[PDB]
């Protein structure tokens, strides 16, 4: 509806997106030094 | 009592359902059809490796969107 449920809920979606886009590469970083 | 718009948030998930098939997906280097659309609908709601681990974070939304639907419910009567 208004700003408010709508702000609510894109912060905590860029919060999970911008999560997800560090961890993948975190953890491929990390699979890849321990498969070096 | 919840979603007045009923068009913005009806759509939001299934988006975001989508996407999130999508990147279990793309995370291949267990089944992305089946076994991803099970896993989001049963940890969302009660009823129902390390990839899903690290995917599991969208439980903070999930826990958020079931504690705001119930307190709507309950304060819209």
């Amino acid at each position: 509806t208004f700003e408010n449920m709508a702000g609510v809920f894109m912060l905590v979606a860029g919060g999970i997106v911008a999560g997800i886009f560090l961890i993948f590469i975190e953890i491929a970083y990390k699979r890849h030094k321990d498969a070096r | 009592f919840s979603a007045s718009v009923w068009v913005m948030m009806f759509v939001m998930l299934l988006i975001v359902s989508a996407i999130a098939v999508f990147v279990f997906e793309y995370f291949s280097p267990s089944f992305t059809i089946g076994k991803a659309i099970w896993l989001l609908w049963g940890l969302v709601f009660n009823n129902s490796t390390t990839s899903k681990i690290m995917v599991s974070v969208w439980a903070f939304f999930a826990v958020i969107f079931l504690a705001s639907y119930t307190a709507n419910l309950a304060a819209f009567m």
